[PDB]
């Protein structure tokens, strides 16, 4: 038999429970040809006054400071408590 | 936010010990595998058959190198060798000529497929989208010979494939 | 002693390197001979592997007349 | 209890009072004007007076050391190896070795 | 302001620049460098046990973990390799490099007693390099070929090699390795006048 | 004050004297273990051209690193690893070399 | 005569029904090797099988880079192949070199091994082109065996 009304009884008594998400799940909500023709959008730039890129530095602080030649190099990590969601 | 794997012997006392016991002396989980693999063979298989069904593809795809020309003939290419730069595998050789006719246009034009790992910088580094990534397959050949392809010989071929290519460009320009 | 003077005589005038009537008994390799600085490490190699290898770097420098060599073989 | 690590699941208390107790004495040998030794007192004994305070409490265990009592002690065991090994091995006092030539800036 | 990274912790990771140049060996420090909350120290090839020693299972620096063995080939200089010890620290969560130089055929002294990781990296160097290291345990070769000529990497001999081209020619089993022709490579002549940066250029 | 790989100056010429000790001996094994190939007397023949390419004795240095050198390519055949008589190969046999004449070279093709 | 012609055509539907490969990793081809077995671009609705069996192998599918230390390696396994044998190359390595054509210890394409008799071009090459790699193989089986 290949009637799914007898077989979906059988793959949800056999472990677990199942019915809904299938194997294949591409019937429904699969759009096709994206959508109709969008327009993206400008960040902070594009809009003109106040754009120079003497404001918009990106590469200039570079340079690396010659050092010298008690004291940590961080707060130390501290340990992080057991998760609320599960325990174990 | 720290998990635990471990659960450190859930076993006590008399009835949380025996059922425990009781998957080692009888099986029970190996029935419990076995309901898995059974529920998963009743569901039917999501299979498709190559010559009749095709699998999912996307409007902009890379795979076959292909050169474009405009709606009222003329190539489109302009021998810019911009291309050829940001060619990673430094697979498409270009040389230029003038075509005694004052436009200056393509002579030398091969991308093997021996190199070249369909990266589809090509496609992006064009300015006036002369090569553009036809969704295509269909290329296994006998000899290196009939692999690399020659000079726009081969790629004004694409022309063929230029009905799917001038439809999904339309996906390129206002991105996606 | 009479072992010693004739297996190594036999492989020393199996090698080609030198004549027969050059080299005898006291004919040094080193000048008298005639055999070259890449000679004296392969004759003493073949004379070693003929008889009971047993040769250090060392004893090497001292080996370079055949009547010395079956004498440190020897002891 | 059940330590993280391979160390050994127990707690032994006044053991790292030896160790911390140890290793000043090995830091007082050769280094004296070096500030190896000058460095190093100063904050094993900064640990010290915060263990001597506060005896098997899971806050003093926590005191600039993260994990369990017995990670703590680990993280101090091979300390009295690295100061053995800089009694044998000194650059702390002298400086003597040849600089470089100029040529570091890429 | 959009667009660039903003810093605060390189002046709390500045106080190691202080730290360990107090420490202060001819042996040792040398040179330290500073920038972008990471620190650069390179060390004379001498000491490098003693030096990777410390900041291993110290009560200030715990470092305990080798990342990356990285190595610098440069032919500007006369000590042509400046291999980079890069450690991390898993208990106060900080990056340093042990930066060092060696110059064309001298042994530094490896980091075998100190890591367990180090032996295999130390084989990768002495494979594309060529940088012996004394005191080391089995030096193989493991990316070339066992019967591969240089060393991979140096930037005295091309990208395309020499041994490059393998035919299954007129000997039945034996394959082919001397031949050396091969297509070539479009080294395109790609750099752009005008410096683009200041604080970079240096007075001749 | 200055490193000295292995060997000062005279024990480095010791050390080749025992490297090609050790590789006299290894070419029985890799006959009759691995395979046939060519020749016993002209496996012999095949260490002496290698050698005589190392003429140029100098440093203490160069010799000690072609030891530790030669004790990796000629020791990869002891502790036989994958090689199958298409690698360990040294001697070209494949491919005919041009000699060097000023009217052979220029009537096939060079420089 | 016609009956000999209708015989060879059944020796070669043989090999046209059942193709069963030794096929190489040692690539980043070797996962989309794997999409082979993966349900959606099914490859076992043909007489191909993922056992592989190394000495019994029909067809061995070579699939991206060959460097110089596995060069004697895939050789030798070719040898010990059944005299009706095809080579897949799969992927650009294994054509000519997609990427590392310019490096030192990359053989430039297979060929130069081992003889190829089709080649899929694709970096990851799709699943649609990999069976390029079985019916365009299929359908290439003429041969026409006469005597
Ligand atoms: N060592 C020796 O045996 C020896 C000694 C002295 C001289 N020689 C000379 O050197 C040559 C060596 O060749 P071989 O004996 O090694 O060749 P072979 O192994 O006998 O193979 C001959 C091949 O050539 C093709 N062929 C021959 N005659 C043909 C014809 N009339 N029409 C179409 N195809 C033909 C066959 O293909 P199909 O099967 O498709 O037809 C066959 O595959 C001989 O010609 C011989 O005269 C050899
Ligand atoms: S393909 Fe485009 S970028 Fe390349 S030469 Fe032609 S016009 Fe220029
Ligand atoms: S897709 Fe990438 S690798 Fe292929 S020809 Fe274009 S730029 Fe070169
Ligand atoms: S062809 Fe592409 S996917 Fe295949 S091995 Fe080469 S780089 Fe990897």
């Amino acid at each position: 038999a290949s009637a799914t009304r007898f077989i979906q009884w059988l793959r949800n008594w056999a472990s677990g429970r199942d019915l809904q998400a299938k194997l294949q799940l591409r019937y429904q909500e699969i759009s096709k040809r994206t959508q109709p023709p969008p327009k993206l959008p400008v960040g902070p730039s594009h809009k003109l006054s106040n754009n120079y890129y003497c404001t918009r530095d990106g590469r200039r602080e570079a340079m690396p400071p010659s050092i010298v030649m008690a004291v940590s190099p961080a707060p130390p990590i501290k340990r992080w408590e057991l998760s609320q969601d599960e325990p174990y | 936010t720290y998990k635990y794997v471990n659960l450190r012997e859930p076993s006590m006392d008399m009835k949380s010990v025996t059922d425990r016991a009781a998957q080692t002396l009888l099986w029970t989980e190996l029935i419990r595998g076995l309901g898995m693999t059974l529920s998963y063979l009743f569901r039917e298989p999501a299979t498709i058959n190559y010559p009749f069904e095709k699998g999912p593809l996307s409007p902009r795809f890379r795979g076959e190198h292909a050169l474009r020309r405009y709606p009222s003939g003329e190539e489109r290419c302009i021998a810019c060798k911009l291309c050829e730069a940001v060619c990673p595998a430094q697979a498409i050789t270009i040389e230029a000529e003038p075509r005694a006719d004052g436009s200056r246009r393509t002579t030398r034009y091969d991308i093997d497929m021996t190199k070249c790992i369909y990266c589809g910088f090509c496609q992006e580094a064009c300015p006036v989208d002369a090569i553009v990534e036809g969704p295509n397959f269909e290329f296994s050949t006998e000899t290196h010979e009939e692999l690399l392809y020659n000079k726009e010989k081969l790629l004004n071929n694409g022309d063929k494939w230029e009905a799917e290519i001038a439809a999904n460009i339309q996906a390129d320009y206002l991105y996606r | 002693l009479e072992g010693i003077k004739d297996r190594v005589l036999y492989v020393l005038k199996l090698y080609d390197k030198i004549d027969p009537e050059k080299l005898s008994v006291n004919s040094h390799f080193m000048k008298d001979l005639g055999l070259d600085s890449l000679d004296q490490v392969e004759i003493i190699m073949a004379m070693e592997d003929e008889f009971g290898f047993e040769i250090p770097d060392i004893d090497a420098e001292k080996l370079m007349c055949p009547q010395e060599i079956v004498d440190y073989i020897a002891d | 209890t059940g330590l993280v690590g391979l160390a050994v699941c127990e707690t032994p208390h006044e053991r790292l009072k030896i160790l911390y107790t140890k290793i000043l004495d090995v830091l007082g040998h050769i280094p004296k004007n070096a500030a190896y030794r000058k460095y190093t007192e100063q904050i094993t004994n900064e640990k010290l007076s915060m263990v001597k305070a506060e005896p098997d409490v899971k806050k003093l265990e926590e005191r600039l050391q993260g994990g369990q009592i017995e990670e703590v002690i680990l993280q101090a065991e091979n300390e009295l190896s690295l100061a053995r090994k800089m009694i044998q091995w000194k650059p702390w006092e002298p400086l003597v070795e040849e600089p470089p030539a100029s040529q570091w800036k890429w | 302001t959009v667009r660039p990274r903003n810093d605060v912790a390189h002046k709390q990771l500045s106080a190691f620049g202080e730290y360990v140049a107090e420490i202060l060996p001819k042996y040792v420090q040398q040179v330290q460098v500073s920038c972008f909350n990471e620190l650069e120290i390179c060390i004379h090839p001498d000491g490098v046990i003693p030096v990777l020693t410390f900041l291993r299972d110290h009560s200030n620096a715990q470092f305990k973990s080798l990342a990356d063995l990285t190595a610098v080939d440069i032919p500007t200089r006369q000590n042509r390799f400046e291999i980079v010890y890069n450690l991390l620290s898993l208990r106060f969560n900080s990056r340093i490099r042990v930066k060092t130089y060696t110059d064309e055929l001298t042994p530094i002294e490896s980091s075998v007693p100190v890591y367990k990781a180090a032996n295999w990296y130390e084989r990768e160097i002495w494979d594309m390099f060529g940088v012996f290291f004394a005191n080391h345990p089995d030096l193989r070769r493991i990316l070339t070929d066992y019967g591969f000529e240089g060393h991979p990497f140096r930037k005295d001999f091309p990208l395309s090699g020499y041994v490059e081209l393998r035919y299954d020619d007129e000997v039945k089993r034996v394959v082919a390795e001397p031949v050396e022709l091969a297509q070539e490579f479009r080294k395109f002549d790609l750099n752009s006048p005008w410096e683009a940066f200041p604080a970079y250029r240096q007075p001749p | 004050v200055k490193p000295i790989f292995s060997r000062d100056m005279n024990e480095a010429k010791r050390r080749v004297r025992e490297l090609y000790r050790a590789w006299y001996r290894e070419v029985p094994n890799t006959v009759h273990l691995f395979q046939l190939d060519i020749s016993v007397k002209q496996g012999r023949d095949k260490v002496r051209e290698m050698f005589k390419k190392n003429a140029h004795i100098t440093d203490p240095r160069v010799v000690d690193l072609l030891v530790i050198k030669g004790k990796m390519e000629l020791e990869e055949t002891i502790k036989v690893w994958k090689q199958r008589t298409h690698v360990m190969r040294f001697f070209h046999e494949t491919e005919a070399p041009r000699p060097k004449d000023f009217l052979s070279k220029f009537y096939v093709g060079h420089d | 005569e016609y009956v000999v012609a209708k015989l060879d055509d059944l020796i070669n539907w043989a090999r046209r029904s059942s193709l069963w490969p030794m096929t190489f990793g040692l690539a980043c081809c070797a996962v989309e090797m794997m999409h082979m077995a993966a349900p959606r671009y099914d490859m076992d609705r043909f007489g191909v099988v993922f056992r592989a069996s190394p000495r019994q192998s029909d067809v061995m599918i070579v699939a991206g880079t060959l460097t110089n230390k596995m060069a004697p390696a895939l050789r030798k396994v070719y040898d010990q192949m059944p005299e009706p044998r095809y080579v897949v190359s799969m992927g650009s390595c294994a054509n000519g070199g997609g990427y590392y054509h310019y490096s030192y210890s990359v053989v430039r394409g297979c060929d130069r091994i081992v003889p190829v008799d089709i080649y899929v071009p694709g970096c990851p090459p799709t699943a649609e082109a990999l069976l390029y790699g079985i019916l365009q193989l299929q359908k290439k089986i003429k041969r026409e065996k006469r005597l």
